Parts: structure tokens; C-alpha cells; sequence
């Protein structure tokens, strides 16, 4: 009997995840079939992604309906034309397992204080479901001292569809303001890569 | 790290009950593809209703495993929170409809006396 | 059989922390320190030992005099919306205590809120910077936020309060330069589901002068 | 005169059931007193819920009486207008929650695995 | 055994419920005792209104709780020291079987139009029922012919607290406006009594 | 056993009235006349006969080609806002056809308004007064009520729409005084849960002159 794929797993960045798993070398070459299941279709069945292919991954981005709803994963082996018994794989929730990128950090002064534009992760914003951003962890380090920062997503008056915006009074006096940004799901607290730190300083 | 309580407990007895399986895809949906039909608040609520009192006929039926009862209750809290506004009349009031008997004989007399004046303020005002 | 029950209990709610405290029993005939056991209970729930595996911490046959349930680790304890009551006794062996049972809490409805952390202050021109940290971290600041006040007065001059302001930056502009002023910071800690507020300690006074122009 | 058409129905009702007798006023009330409290529509729809589900429960129980099938049908249509706004899938999807049974393992397992998405929009939206 | 009393009534006016009874003569002067019991009180038991009386009525105006509500009386008969059995009566909504007084109506003129004034009926003085008023048929007889108006009370712009408004438009010509309005209830829609009818002409 | 099942039937919703209607079923070997059943059906129901308990009228084993569920009293019917369903067949002793099923309906939904009924107008300064009756009495205003329509216009003029408005009586001020004007009265039934309109049928024409000074 021909043997089953083993050590299967999926891994998921910006809502593309990709299916991989390991086999063992063998005189032919295998070729696998990927089969995925989503919660929340009517009469689910294994939808097949992947078929016949020689290589251990399967990008599966365009089996994703919604990032919240559970999705399982199994995968066949074929040798000449003998098959193998399926490796099923756990339940995978992108929101959950899945990770998002940083916020993209904008930085500019004004008289009186500071405007912070904190740009979405590019997931979001492209030409109805429950994963997205909730609070931005925005940490403002001030020479040596850092304060965490939280806006929320639902306030219209701070966030858009495009940006958020943090305002901080600053003096004349010589200051180091570096400004470094995450983002937390909404569900599972999941948090997404933080930004990299911008700086500004005051010269005057 | 941050989460509302609820998702800790939840996926403990998913695996209780081996809800992480992927046969329970099958036959579609129970409360999700219906909730998603409904966005104004009183439509939600009236569909919400039912499905707050079908987990709490669930839990009740499990009361006595006792590998889940720190889950169940934990779970029922935040439920008295977040559907409940953490008000016990509220709370108190939603559990005595639910336990209402449909076959108490004294308890149908009542129901068709008091039955015109629940139709009377059924739509709103 | 019977033991005397515990004296005095109270439960600490101050910023994150949770902290139950009694004072301790004891015999004329002791041979083996007594031990406490501490239990919880939500609104209409049973009650639960308090056991590493329910709470995360161990406040069952214990023999210290409290039992703290936010030490552990961040986001350990009780959810700051949830209805608590806890119940506490104490026992030898068979012999055990009446159960002394707390009054119930919610954590944002009976804490104590204490004064806005690491505050600095840096002056302007005719003005003073306020920067501060929060109390405590808050989970989801949509069910609870802060609302901050500060009493600012010039060396000699009367009390004004500006505020609230939900930053936790506030720039104290309009005032007259190369001037001493004397600040305090007090936050407040809104629920919307309670739409009653806790208010929070103020800090020590701290006075600053302002730039030249 | 000119009243909904549930009245003329429900006395129909009340003298076929006996609930006009003096014995009907012991032990409270059951659905009158609760929805006195909750005068915010979000907290009336969630206890008119539960009373209409209760009724529509009843009303299967007594399909096979049919000296009251005129006066049954008829208010649950006016249930359907009132409390439904004549939206048949408003209706539809009522029925599909009410019938799930609780001891079929199959709902069971389902019903735990969307608790989780199902928490997430317990609240209001924002 | 002493005789049981006999067609047991409620009648009601402006929410002032009366229960009237027959009883024959006998040489003795028969003393009643009326007792109510009303829906939607917790524990609900009979509840004594007048005691030891000798003629046939009883005003239970104090133990009218919400009008919309039924509400059951039973009366029994005493001669020296033995008593008789209850006489128990039909069930009793205030707003069903009752009756209501008519609104005050007001006529006034102005420039181009007539401002009629449609005051609630007494019962509404304050001095949160499902019992009230939902619309106003308000009947304007403009020579020969008469049309019938209607004014919802949910209609703020319409009506307040105090009073509902309607403003008919008229011209210079000779006219005879005369203007009756009657209210209707809510759930069992019944009529109050008709207003009297006031005329005004141009 | 079979019977031919009645023809191309039609259900009136004009106004108030709620008239079933078909042909007559005839046989060649035909001895005695056919009757014919009707029933209704709401939206989750159980069919039941028409017959003078359930209706008011007597609508089972009827010699008529037609019932009328309206003519007993007012308010007597279906109501208005109930979802009815009718099916009908012809039935001659133990001889039955089949059930010819019509589409469901809400009167308030697919009825045809009529016009303002009594329509006077009186001439003013410079405007015109119009008093009418409405197309047809509805029992609970708040569900459902009328919006009417004047189409008026100076004769030889274009067309001008004022409205709506919820008044039985309406004033066309700021007119040309001592002009002849031409109006139509039109109703729109307007139903909140269903958010859709019923356009209702125009009035005849009747022209008038204003008032001179
Ligand atoms: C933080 O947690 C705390 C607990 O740690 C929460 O505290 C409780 O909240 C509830 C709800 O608000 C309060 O309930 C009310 O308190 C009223 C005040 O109590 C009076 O009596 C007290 C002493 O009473 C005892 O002693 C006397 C004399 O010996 C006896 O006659 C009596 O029977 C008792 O044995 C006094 O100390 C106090 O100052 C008052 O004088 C009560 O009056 C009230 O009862 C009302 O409601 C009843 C129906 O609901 C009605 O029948 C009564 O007649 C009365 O109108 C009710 O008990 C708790 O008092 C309060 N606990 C404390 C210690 O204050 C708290 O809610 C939470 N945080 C916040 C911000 O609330
Ligand atoms: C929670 O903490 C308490 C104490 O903080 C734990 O109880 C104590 O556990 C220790 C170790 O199990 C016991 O000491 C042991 O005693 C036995 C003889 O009884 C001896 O053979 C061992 O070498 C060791 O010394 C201690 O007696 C015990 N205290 C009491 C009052 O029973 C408790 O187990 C902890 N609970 C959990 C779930 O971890
Ligand atoms: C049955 O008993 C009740 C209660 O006594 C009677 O109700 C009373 O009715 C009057 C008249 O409508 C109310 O108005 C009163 O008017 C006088 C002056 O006209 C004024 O001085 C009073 O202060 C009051 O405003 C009165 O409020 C009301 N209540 C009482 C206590 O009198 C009712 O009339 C009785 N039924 C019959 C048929 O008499
Ligand atoms: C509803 O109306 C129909 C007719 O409009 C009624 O059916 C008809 O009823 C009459 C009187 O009962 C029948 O006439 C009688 O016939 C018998 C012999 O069958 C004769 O002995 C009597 O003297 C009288 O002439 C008529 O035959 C009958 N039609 C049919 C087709 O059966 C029907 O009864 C009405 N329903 C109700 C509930 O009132
Ligand atoms: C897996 O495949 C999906 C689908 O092609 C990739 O998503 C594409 O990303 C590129 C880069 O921005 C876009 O040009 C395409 O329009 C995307 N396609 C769709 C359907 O959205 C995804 O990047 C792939 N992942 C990896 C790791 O290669
Ligand atoms: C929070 O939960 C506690 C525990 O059930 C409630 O306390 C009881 O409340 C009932 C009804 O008000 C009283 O009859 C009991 O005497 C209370 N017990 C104690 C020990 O006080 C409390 O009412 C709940 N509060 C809220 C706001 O939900
Ligand atoms: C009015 O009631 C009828 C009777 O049930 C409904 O008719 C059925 O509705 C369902 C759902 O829309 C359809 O699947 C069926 O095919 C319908 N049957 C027929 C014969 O058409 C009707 O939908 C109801 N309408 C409303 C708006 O509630
Ligand atoms: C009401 O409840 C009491 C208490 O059990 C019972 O004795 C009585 O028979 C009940 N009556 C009705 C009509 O339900
Ligand atoms: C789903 O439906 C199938 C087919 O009737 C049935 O065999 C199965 O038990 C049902 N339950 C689940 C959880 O799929
Ligand atoms: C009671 O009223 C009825 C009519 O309702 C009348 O016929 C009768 O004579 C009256 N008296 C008695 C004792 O029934
Ligand atoms: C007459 O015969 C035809 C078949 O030729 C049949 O369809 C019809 O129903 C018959 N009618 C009677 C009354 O026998
Ligand atoms: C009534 O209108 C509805 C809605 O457009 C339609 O579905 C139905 O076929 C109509 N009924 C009739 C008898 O024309």
C-alpha cells in the first residue's frame, strides 16, 4: 500500500495561506492532491485545489470565504496509479492561526503638535466579515519614555477607510518622538507585525 | 493575549465536544448564514432571543459534566454581559419565559387571556 | 465539625489588581497550621474553588492570610465585567469554618482608580505639555474608558479644571509666559453600560514655569 | 366596530379555553408583567421573542382542534404582520431556529462550533 | 338556606365602574358584601370593596387598575347571621364594555382658514395604559354634506398633550361649517360619544 | 373521479372590495348544475372551506361563478394586511377537479386605488379650495393611510403638482386671480412595511376660475 503524507500544516500571512506537509523519497515521483472543506457552505464538500502536483505546497487563497469561519485540509499521495490514505489536517481559522501585516506609519509636524497617520494594512484596503482591526497599539517614545496609545477603529471621527490619526501636543524644546504601530483583531486579539519605528525630531 | 472571555472557553468545548472536526461542515449553517440576513438591531434581536435560549436549554442539559462546568458558566456570564447589558431583571425575566411549561393546562388559559394585549403592543410605537 | 470563621474579609480593587485579604484564625489547641479556602461564583453560576485549573491560581488549602488573583500574569483574574462574589472559610482537616461570603463586585463598578502614571511635563510658549500613561491597561476600551481632568493654578491664583479630554497628551495653552504653574492630573473611568463613573485619586502636586514667549 | 382582526379571534379563543373565568387571575402573570419593564424596542424584541415563539408552540399542539382553526390561523397571521412586518423570510428563518432540537447530537456539535462567531455580534454594532 | 342574589351587572362611565344587583324583598333587611378580583396582580385573591351594605350598588372606582385589564366581581348576601352564596360576574374590561365621554370641541375663525380644537375627553386629567385614544373621527358638515376627518394622537404635529388641531380652509361665501368628533380606542376600537356638534358661519 | 377544473379566474382588489371571480364550468352530459368550493389559505396555514363561520359568506357548494368575501359588512373580509391565499375547484356530488391555486396576496399590497370620491371645489382669492372623500376607509390609519395628489394647471398652461398632503382638505394659494384653473385629484396608498407605493387612479377633469380680487 502506498503510504500517506505526513506533518501537514498550513501558514497564513496577509490572508494567503499556503498548505504544506512532508513525504518521504521515493523512487517515482509522487504527485498529491489538496482537497479543502469550509464551514458555512450548504452540503459542504472537498472542494479540490491542488491536483496532481509534484511539489509539498498548495497556495489556497482563493479558497478563503470569510477569515473567521473554520476550514479543514486533507491531502492524497499518487504513485503510478495507486493512491494513498488521506493526511487531514487541523481546523484552521485565518483570523486565529493566520498573521497580518504592520500598519504602514506616516509622520509630519505642525505649530502646535503632531499628526500621526497610521495606514491601514494593505489586506484591507483593495479595489462584510468579522475579521478586522479593533484598537491600534500605538507606542509614542519620547527620548526615553513611551506611552501606549490606543484608537479605535469605530470612532469616525479618528479613523477612515483609509488611515487613522493620533495628534500629540509638542514644544520647542529639543525632542526625539520615534513612533512605532500594531493593530489587534477583533475577535481574538490576534496582533498583527508591529511597524517600523518612525522618528521625527524638533530642531528649533 | 487580550480576548473576551468567552473564546478561551469556547474552543475547550469545541474540543469536548469535537466540534473541530471537519464533518461538522455539513448540512450549512444553524445561527451564522441567518444572522447575517438581519442588520438592524431589532431585527438581530428578535433572532438573537432564540438563539440565547437555545445555548442556555444546551448548557442546561450539561450541567451535571463536570469536566466543562467552569466553561458553561464562564460562557453564561458573559453572555448575562454582552446580550443582557449585565442587568439581572433583564436576565432574570428572559429565564422565566423560557421556563414557561406549553403544556401546563393552567399556564395556556393564561396565555390566551393575556393574548389580546400582547398583540396590542406586538408593533412598535 | 465547627470552626470559628475568618475575621474582617476585604476585597482590594485598586486599578488592575484583585486581592482578597482576611485576618487569621486561630485555636488554643493548635497542632498544625489551619488552611483557607477561597471560592467564586458569577451571577446565577455555582460556586467554583478557587484551584490553578478554575482561576489560575492556587487559594484552596492555603495557608497565607490572601489571595491575590491578578499577580500571576497580565490578563489573569476576574473580567472587569463580570458579576463576582466570592465566599471564603476556614479549615482543619475535617473540621471546618461558617462560610464568610463577600459582597458581589464588578470590577469597573468598585474599583478604586488610582492617578495617571509617569506623568510628564515638558513647558511651551505660554503653554505646558501633558503626558501621561493610563491608570491601567484596559482590554477593550469601547465597554470602558478614561476621561482625564487636570487642576492647573498659577503660584498664588485660583483652581481651574480643563478637561475631560481622552488623549493621554493635552497641551495646557493660553497661559501667561515665564510663570510658575502648579498641576494636578485625575482621571475618570466611564462604563457606558453603568453610566455611572469612578472617580480617580489625583497625584502630587508638581509646579512648572512656562517658556518666555 | 373597526378593530384588528386578532380581537374578534382571541375572545373566540378565550371562551373556547375557559379563560375568562375568575380562577385565571391567581398566580401573577406571565407575559403582561415582564414587558411592562423593558420599554426600549431592542428589549421588547428580545422578550417578544420568546412570547411569540411560545405562542406559535401552543398553536401546533392544538392544530388537530378544529372547532378553534379559524381563530388560531388568523392571529398568527396577524403575528406574521405585526411582529414579522410581512417579511416571509423574517418568518421563515423565526422557524428554522425554533425547530432545532437540542438533543440532536448533529445540532449539538454544530451549535458549539458557531458560539464563537455567534458572541462576536452579541453586542450592537458600533 | 338563604337565596343567592341575581343579575349581577358592571357598568361603566368614564372609567367609574358601578356594580348593580337584584334581590328580592323579604322581611328582613338583607345586608352584601361585593368582593373584586382583578387580572395581573401577583397572589391574586378576592378583594372586599363594600361591606355590610344595605342597598344594591357599589362604586369601585378605587379598585380599577388598568383599564385594559379584566376584572371579576362576586357578591353575597347576609340576613341576621347566615349568608349566602356568591353571585360571580362576567368578566370586565374597562375599555371594552365601558363607555367614554364625549371630547370638547372649540371653533375659532381666522384669515383663511377655521382652527377646530379637539380637547380630550375629561377622563385624561392628570389632576401608561394600553387604553387610550388612536384616532379622531371628526365630522364637518359644510352645508348639505358632511366628511369625515381623522387625527392619529401619534401624530406630534398634529396633537399635544392637551388638545388635537385641524385647520379647514373656507372662503367668503356664505357657509355653514358644523363640526362633531368622536374618539376611538385603541385595541377594541370603542367609540366614545359624539361630541356636541358647534357650527360657526362666515 | 375528473372534472374539467374552472376557468381563467381573477381576483378584484378595487378599493375595499375583495371579488374571486370565473367562468362557469358546463358539461356536455350535464343533468344538474355544478357547484364549486373556495378556500383560503395565510401564509403558514391549514386550508380552510369558505363558509359563513369562517368568512361571513357562504362560498362552499355555490351555484354563483363568483363570491364576494366584502358584501356582509364593513371591516368584513380578509384583513387588509393579511397574507391570503385562494384556491378553488368544481365539483359535481362525488365528481371533483382539481384545486386551481392562486398567487398569494396582501390586499394592501396589490390592490388598485381608486380616485378621491365627491369631489368639491369652491373659488378663493387666488386660490382654489378642494374637500373629498377618501378612496375607500381603512380601519388602522397608523398601519396604512393616504397621500393625495392635485394636478392643477392654468387652462392652455403646463402641468403643476402640489402635494402631498395628508389633509382631506387642501388650498391652492398663490394663483392668478379671476384665471381659470383645470385640478385632478389623485390618492397614493402608502404602506411602512413594505416601503413600496400604490399609485392611485386619476380623477376626471374639472376646470374652475378663481376669485378677482
Ligand atoms: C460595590 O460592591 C458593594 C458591596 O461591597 C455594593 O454594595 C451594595 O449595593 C447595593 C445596591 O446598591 C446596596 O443595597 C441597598 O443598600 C441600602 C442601604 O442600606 C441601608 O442599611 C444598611 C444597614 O442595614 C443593616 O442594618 C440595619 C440596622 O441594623 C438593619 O435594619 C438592616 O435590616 C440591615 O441588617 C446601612 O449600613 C446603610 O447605610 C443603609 O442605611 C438598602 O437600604 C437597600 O435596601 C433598599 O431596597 C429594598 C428593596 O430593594 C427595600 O426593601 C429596602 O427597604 C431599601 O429601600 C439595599 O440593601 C448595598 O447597601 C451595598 N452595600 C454596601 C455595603 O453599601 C455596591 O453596589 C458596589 N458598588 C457600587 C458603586 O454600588
Ligand atoms: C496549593 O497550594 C497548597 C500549599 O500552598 C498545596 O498544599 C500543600 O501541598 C504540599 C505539597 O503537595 C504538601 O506538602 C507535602 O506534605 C506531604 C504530607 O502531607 C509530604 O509527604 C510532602 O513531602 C510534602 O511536604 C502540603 O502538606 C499541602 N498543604 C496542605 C495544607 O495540605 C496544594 O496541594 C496546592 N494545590 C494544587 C492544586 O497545586
Ligand atoms: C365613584 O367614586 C369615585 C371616587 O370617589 C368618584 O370619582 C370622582 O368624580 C369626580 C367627578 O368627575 C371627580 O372630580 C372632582 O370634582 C370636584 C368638583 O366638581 C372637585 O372638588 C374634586 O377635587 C374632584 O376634582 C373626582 O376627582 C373623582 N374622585 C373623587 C375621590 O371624588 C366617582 O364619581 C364615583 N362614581 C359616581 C357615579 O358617582
Ligand atoms: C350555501 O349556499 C348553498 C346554495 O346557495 C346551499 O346549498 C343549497 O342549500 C339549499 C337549501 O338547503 C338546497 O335546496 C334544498 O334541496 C333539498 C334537496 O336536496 C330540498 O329538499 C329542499 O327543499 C331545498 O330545495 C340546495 O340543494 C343546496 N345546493 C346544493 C348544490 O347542495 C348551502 O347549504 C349553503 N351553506 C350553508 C352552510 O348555509
Ligand atoms: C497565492 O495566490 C494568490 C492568488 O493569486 C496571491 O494573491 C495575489 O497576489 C498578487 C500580488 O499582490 C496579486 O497581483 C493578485 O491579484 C492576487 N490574487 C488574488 C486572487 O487575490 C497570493 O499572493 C499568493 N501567495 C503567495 C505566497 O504566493
Ligand atoms: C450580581 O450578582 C449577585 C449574585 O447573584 C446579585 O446579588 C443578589 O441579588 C438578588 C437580587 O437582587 C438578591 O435577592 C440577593 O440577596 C443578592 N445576593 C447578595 C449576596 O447580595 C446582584 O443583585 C447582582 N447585581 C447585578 C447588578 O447584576
Ligand atoms: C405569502 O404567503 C404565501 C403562502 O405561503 C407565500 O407563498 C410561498 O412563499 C415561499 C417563500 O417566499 C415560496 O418558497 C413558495 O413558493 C410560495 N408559494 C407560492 C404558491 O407562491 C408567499 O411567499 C408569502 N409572501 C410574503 C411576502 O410573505
Ligand atoms: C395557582 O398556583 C397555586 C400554587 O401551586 C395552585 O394551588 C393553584 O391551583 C394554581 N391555580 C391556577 C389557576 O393556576
Ligand atoms: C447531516 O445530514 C446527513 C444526511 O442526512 C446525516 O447523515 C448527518 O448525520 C447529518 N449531520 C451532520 C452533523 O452532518
Ligand atoms: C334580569 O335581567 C333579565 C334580562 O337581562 C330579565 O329578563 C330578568 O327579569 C331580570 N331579573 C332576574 C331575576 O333575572
Ligand atoms: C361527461 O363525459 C366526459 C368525458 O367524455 C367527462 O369529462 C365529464 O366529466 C362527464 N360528465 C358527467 C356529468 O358524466
Ligand atoms: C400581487 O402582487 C404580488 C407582488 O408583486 C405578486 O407576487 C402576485 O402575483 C400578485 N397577485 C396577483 C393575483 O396578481
Amino acid at each position: 500500500s502506498v503510504p500517506t503524507p505526513t506533518n501537514v500544516t498550513i501558514e497564513s500571512y496577509n490572508m494567503n495561506p499556503i498548505v504544506y506537509w512532508e513525504y518521504q523519497i521515493m523512487p517515482q515521483v509522487p504527485v498529491f492532491t489538496v482537497e479543502v472543506k469550509n464551514y458555512g457552505v450548504k452540503n459542504s464538500e472537498w472542494i479540490d485545489a491542488c491536483i496532481n502536483i509534484s511539489h509539498h505546497y498548495c497556495n489556497i487563497s482563493d479558497h478563503v470565504g470569510d477569515p473567521s469561519n473554520s476550514l479543514w485540509v486533507r491531502v492524497k499521495a499518487r504513485v503510478g496509479q495507486k493512491e494513498s490514505a488521506y493526511a487531514k489536517s487541523e481546523e484552521f481559522a485565518v483570523c486565529r492561526d493566520g498573521k497580518i501585516g504592520p500598519p504602514k506609519l506616516d509622520i509630519r509636524k505642525e505649530e502646535k503638535q503632531i499628526m500621526i497617520d497610521i495606514f491601514h494594512p494593505s489586506v484591507f484596503v483593495n479595489g462584510e466579515t468579522i475579521c478586522y482591526i479593533r484598537v491600534y497599539n500605538v507606542y509614542v517614545r519620547k527620548n526615553g519614555s513611551e506611552i501606549k496609545y490606543k484608537i479605535l477603529t469605530q470612532n469616525e471621527d479618528d479613523c477612515d477607510e483609509i488611515r487613522c490619526q493620533l495628534a500629540i501636543p509638542v514644544s520647542s524644546l529639543n525632542s526625539q518622538y520615534c513612533v512605532s504601530a500594531e493593530g489587534v483583531l477583533n475577535v481574538w486579539g490576534v496582533t498583527t507585525e508591529k511597524s517600523k519605528e518612525v522618528c521625527i525630531t524638533i530642531f528649533n | 493575549g487580550s480576548q473576551d472571555p468567552y473564546v478561551k472557553e469556547a474552543e475547550n468545548l469545541k474540543k469536548y465536544f469535537n466540534a473541530g472536526h471537519s464533518d461538522v461542515a455539513d448540512n450549512g449553517t444553524l445561527f451564522l448564514g441567518i444572522l447575517k440576513n438581519w442588520k438592524e438591531e431589532s431585527d438581530r434581536k428578535i433572532m438573537q432571543s432564540q438563539i440565547v435560549s437555545f445555548y442556555f436549554k444546551l448548557f442546561k442539559n450539561f450541567k451535571d459534566d463536570q469536566s466543562i462546568q467552569k466553561s458553561v458558566e464562564t460562557i453564561k456570564e458573559d453572555m448575562n454581559v454582552k446580550f443582557f447589558n449585565s442587568n439581572k431583571k433583564k436576565r432574570d425575566d428572559f429565564e422565566k419565559l423560557t421556563n414557561y411549561s406549553v403544556t401546563d393546562l393552567n399556564v395556556q388559559r393564561k396565555a390566551i387571556h393575556e393574548l389580546i394585549q400582547v398583540m396590542a403592543e406586538l408593533s412598535p410605537a | 465539625s465547627q470552626l470559628p470563621a475568618p475575621q474582617h474579609p476585604k476585597i482590594r480593587l485598586y486599578n488592575a489588581e484583585q486581592v482578597l485579604s482576611w485576618e487569621p484564625v486561630a485555636l488554643s489547641n493548635s497542632t498544625r497550621p489551619v488552611v483557607y479556602q477561597v471560592q467564586f461564583k458569577y451571577t446565577d453560576s455555582k460556586w467554583f474553588t478557587a484551584d490553578i485549573m478554575s482561576i489560575g491560581v492556587n487559594c484552596t488549602q492555603i495557608t497565607a492570610t490572601e489571595c491575590d488573583f491578578t499577580a500571576a500574569s497580565p490578563s489573569a483574574g476576574f473580567p472587569m465585567d463580570f458579576n463576582v462574589t466570592l465566599r471564603l472559610r476556614a479549615e482543619l482537616g475535617a473540621l471546618h469554618s461558617a462560610w464568610v461570603t463577600m459582597p458581589w463586585f464588578q470590577h469597573y463598578r468598585n474599583v478604586t482608580v488610582g492617578p495617571p502614571e509617569n506623568i510628564e511635563v515638558t513647558p511651551g510658549e505660554g503653554s505646558l505639555i501633558i503626558r501621561f500613561s493610563s491608570p491601567f491597561d484596559i482590554a477593550d476600551t469601547s465597554t470602558a474608558f478614561f476621561c482625564y481632568y487636570v487642576h492647573y493654578w498659577e503660584k498664588g491664583g485660583i483652581q481651574q479644571v480643563k478637561g475631560p479630554f481622552r488623549s493621554n497628551s493635552i497641551s495646557l495653552d493660553n497661559l501667561k509666559p515665564s510663570r510658575v504653574y502648579c498641576l494636578q492630573v485625575q482621571a475618570q473611568l466611564l462604563w457606558n453600560k453603568s453610566n455611572i463613573f469612578r472617580v480617580g485619586h489625583l497625584s502630587n502636586i508638581s509646579c512648572y514655569e512656562t517658556m518666555a514667549d
